[PDB]
């Protein structure tokens, strides 16, 4: 719904 | 004692595990800690996930690392299912299949950085380095804190390349000491795995 901060994720990187 | 943390869900997705740790005395937790024995997080019909900074402690602890559905299928049954049969698969980076979580439970005798020295050098960008020197420290590593203080046992230099401002710069841990300098996903594949990875697909070149 409202603003609501998300944890990160760790995508494909070098 | 179940001790739960949660992992990639939405706010209405928290609020029914809330209702279900409340029904069933379970203990959730915002920040994940040692006491914590479960991990939930939310994947597809597949069981695969995201890496997030809890899906790696979790299995670097040897926690359950679980799907969210273990959650909304015992919500369906009524009665709280066993855990065996909703450990995640795995990871949208690394694999669908790799049953990363299940062989760290399985091997805690033996934990994939054994016998390593690994020291953080310069910048890091989306995790706390005091994190993932924990993550390092959950898989049987030592931590040094600085270049000069390493001490018959390895030792390894993890960098993270895409955080330095002056890119030159990360060729020149060579110069310091004669240790091997990887990238920071050679940790974070290591544990996703829970299998050491060969440093050579992570080697940074070194400067003579």
């Amino acid at each position: 719904g409202a603003a609501y901060d998300i944890s990160q994720v760790f995508p494909f990187a070098k | 004692r179940m001790s739960m943390v949660v992992s990639g869900l939405t706010p209405e997705e928290f609020m029914l595990v809330y209702k279900f740790a409340r029904k069933h005395h379970i203990t959730l937790t915002n920040l994940i800690t040692e006491e914590t024995t479960h991990v939930v997080m939310k994947t597809d019909a597949e069981f695969v996930c995201e890496r997030t900074l809890k899906y790696f402690l979790g299995i670097a602890g040897g926690k359950w690392v679980v799907s969210y559905f273990w959650v909304t299928q015992s919500i369906k049954e009524r009665k709280m299912l066993n855990e065996h049969d909703f450990e995640v698969r795995g990871d949208v980076v690394n694999g669908r299949n790799h049953q990363g979580p299940k062989r760290a439970r399985e091997s805690q005798d033996r934990k994939i950085f054994r016998g390593l020295e690994i020291c953080c050098y310069g910048p890091f960008t989306n995790m706390p380095t005091d994190q993932l020197e924990w993550m390092v420290q959950l898989c049987g590593a030592s931590v040094v804190k600085e270049l000069s203080s390493f001490t018959g046992v390895h030792p390894i230099v993890v960098v993270q390349p895409d955080a330095w401002t002056e890119d030159n710069g990360f060729h020149a841990i060579g110069q310091m000491c004669e240790a091997p300098v990887v990238t920071r996903e050679w940790v974070l594949d290591s544990v996703a795995l829970y299998q050491c990875q060969e440093l050579d697909t992570y080697l940074i070149p070194q400067i003579p």
